[PDB]
């Protein structure tokens, strides 16, 4: 079985450096061409660069916006591929994939140097370039009301505001309330900080009797918050 | 350098063609990749007529002029995914490039209108010098909505943050939108509104500073 | 670059088989250490599985090769056949291809492979030049092919 396993992704400030690693097994790595591809948040796949094989003397080609700041290399004795990234910018943020690269050329209709295709991929390593600092959330209640009640059930939640970096975990009643719980994925604000919301749909006929406490845990800042959400008067 | 259509829709069981256009395709073949969120891309087709074995036979590629095409004959629900083309950026180049990707929606479920819930700023947050409108959009299908905000009746573009829709555990989609404003702006107008348009149907929720939180 | 030397050209007699052609054309490449010792055997293996017969007019052509990992330095060896010998068709065709001109490729660099296939495609479509390959002696063929190869490396 082919396996490609990327590592080294993480948080880095604008202007800093990071080194990605890709461990390869299950194929003839020493003779394989290998490509790095990245996916910016909410965006498409972007070709980053490619290192060739022994017959080409391990030459490398790079995408224009990355040329002079990125270096690709390999250490064949341990089946590793590397990507070294300097003067990182916010737009370098995203998920970086390792890909085993095939070569294709059709004799009668092809044109040099044919085409490269990506026949096995890793799962990616995440690169976050951001000048923000670790910060725990503020947690605000989303009170149920007559406006958040369809008829049979009611909606209430917790607004988890202005934290960094991801992630934050939200449970209700210490993990006792699981049914009807919906934690929405975070939004990234132009400030550099994240916000999300968790809402729980509960019996309209229980808001006076049942307690609802959301439990917000932000490991990167060592912050836990417990917040009772009740109807307002 | 390689252009694809942003999104296409297909009915279950039909045939759909996705195309990719660029000068270099007049000299080079394209390869094709499927990608779903949180999963590695998969090569579907490359070259004149090469389907890697293990790829289902309903996928096929072709080429004509400055265009390359991926055809799925009998779209299955698994095929709902993003599709990327790739080739040389320029004829004779050693570099490569991808197209921007096409989102293929395979309609395998009844259309479902979004449930919209709109929360006003909490009094706690008003006591900090900030104010957040929270519009939660749930259980819609297919997974594309647009969201518009209104101050009274006039629209507001400043301070809006909307997430991309995300697949829930029951195969429908969710999204959330946030309108950030100052507490003076919030108490100023008579109401604000979150407007969610989905398949030409706009559903609107409204909250007022006449309190409740 | 690509090594092409005088004993990388040779005329071959009337009673040679596909395997004899491969071994003859590979002999000088082995002798010069351009390729591994069993290089001919891998070309036969690769040919049995992926034939390289080109049924072009007026003269049939073959481009036998193996994997680049069996190459130590880029080289090409050329064979002119007395009688036509049949190669299976490269485009999966069932009909065999009569071949009198053979280009054995021993290329370890993908950019040379594609540059060389492109060049061969232009060469076999030159009816004049093909007809010369059937009458020139080894020194003439080597002189003609060598100056053309040199036009690829640049």
């Amino acid at each position: 079985e082919v396996q490609l396993v990327e590592s080294g992704g993480g948080l880095v400030k604008p202007g800093g450096s990071l080194r990605l690693s890709c461990s390869a097994s299950g194929f003839d790595f020493d003779n394989a061409w290998m490509t790095w591809v990245r996916q910016p948040p909410g965006k498409g796949l972007e070709w980053v660069g490619r290192i060739t094989g022994p017959g080409e003397g391990w030459s490398v080609d790079y995408a224009a916006p990355v040329e002079g700041r990125f270096t690709i290399s390999r250490l064949n004795s341990i089946n590793f591929l590397y990507l070294e990234m300097n003067n990182l910018r916010m737009e370098d943020s995203g998920l970086y994939f390792c890909a085993r690269t095939g070569k294709y050329y059709d004799f009668w209709s092809g044109y040099p140097p044919g085409e490269e295709y990506f026949q096995d991929w890793g799962r990616g390593t995440l690169v976050t370039v951001s000048s923000a600092s670790t910060k725990g959330p503020s947690v605000f209640p989303l009170a149920p009301s007559s406006k958040s009640t369809s008829g049979g059930t009611a909606a209430l939640g917790c607004l988890v505001k202005d934290y960094f970096p991801e992630p934050v975990t939200v449970s209700w009643n210490s993990g006792a309330l699981t049914s009807g719980v919906h934690t929405f994925p975070a939004v990234l604000q132009s400030s550099g900080l994240y916000s999300l919301s968790s809402v729980v749909t509960v019996p309209s006929s229980s808001l006076g009797t049942q307690t609802y406490i959301c439990n917000v845990n932000h490991k990167p800042s060592n912050t836990k918050v417990d917040k009772r959400v009740e109807p307002k008067s | 350098e390689l252009t694809q259509e942003t999104g296409v829709s297909v009915a279950l069981g039909d045939t759909v063609t996705i195309t990719c256009e660029g000068d270099s395709l007049e000299s080079h073949y394209a390869s094709w990749y499927q990608k779903k969120p949180g999963q590695a891309p998969i090569l579907l087709f490359y070259g004149k007529n090469n389907r890697p074995s293990g790829v289902p036979d309903r996928f096929s590629g072709s080429a004509s002029g400055n265009e390359a095409s991926l055809t799925i004959s009998g779209a299955q629900a698994e095929d709902d995914a993003e599709y990327y083309c790739s080739s040389r950026d320029k004829s004779g180049s050693r570099l490569s490039v991808f197209g921007g990707g096409t989102k293929l929606t395979v309609l395998s479920q009844p259309k479902a209108a979004p449930s919209v819930t709109l929360f006003p700023p909490s009094s706690e947050e008003l006591q900090a010098n900030k104010a957040t409108l929270v519009c939660l959009i749930s259980d819609f299908y297919p997974g594309a909505v647009t969201v518009a905000w209104k101050a009274d009746s006039s629209p507001v573009k400043a301070g809006v943050e909307t997430t991309t829709p995300s697949k829930q555990s029951n195969n429908k989609y969710a999204a959330s939108s946030y309108l950030s404003l100052t507490p003076e702006q919030w108490k100023s107008h008579r109401s604000y509104s979150c407007q969610v348009t989905h398949e030409g149907s706009t559903v609107e929720k409204t909250v007022a500073p006449t309190e409740c939180s | 670059g690509i090594h092409f030397r005088r004993h990388y050209v040779r005329h071959l007699p009337k009673e040679v088989s596909q395997n004899d052609i491969i071994k003859a054309l590979a002999s000088p490449l082995i002798n010069d250490g351009m390729v591994v010792s069993d290089f001919a055997d891998h070309v036969i293996t690769r040919e049995q599985n992926f034939p390289t017969g080109l049924p072009v007019e007026p003269v049939g052509v073959a481009i036998p090769h193996t994997d680049s990992k069996y190459v130590r330095q880029n080289a090409i060896s050329v064979g002119i056949l007395a009688e036509p010998v049949n190669f299976e068709d490269a485009g999966g065709e069932p009909d065999p291809v009569p071949v009198r001109v053979v280009f054995m490729l021993a290329l370890g660099n993908w950019f040379d492979i594609t540059n060389v296939l492109w060049w061969i495609k232009a060469v076999i479509q030159d009816e004049d030049f093909m007809q010369q390959l059937l009458v020139m002696n080894d020194d003439e063929i080597y002189q003609s092919i060598y100056t053309r190869i040199s036009e690829l490396e640049h």
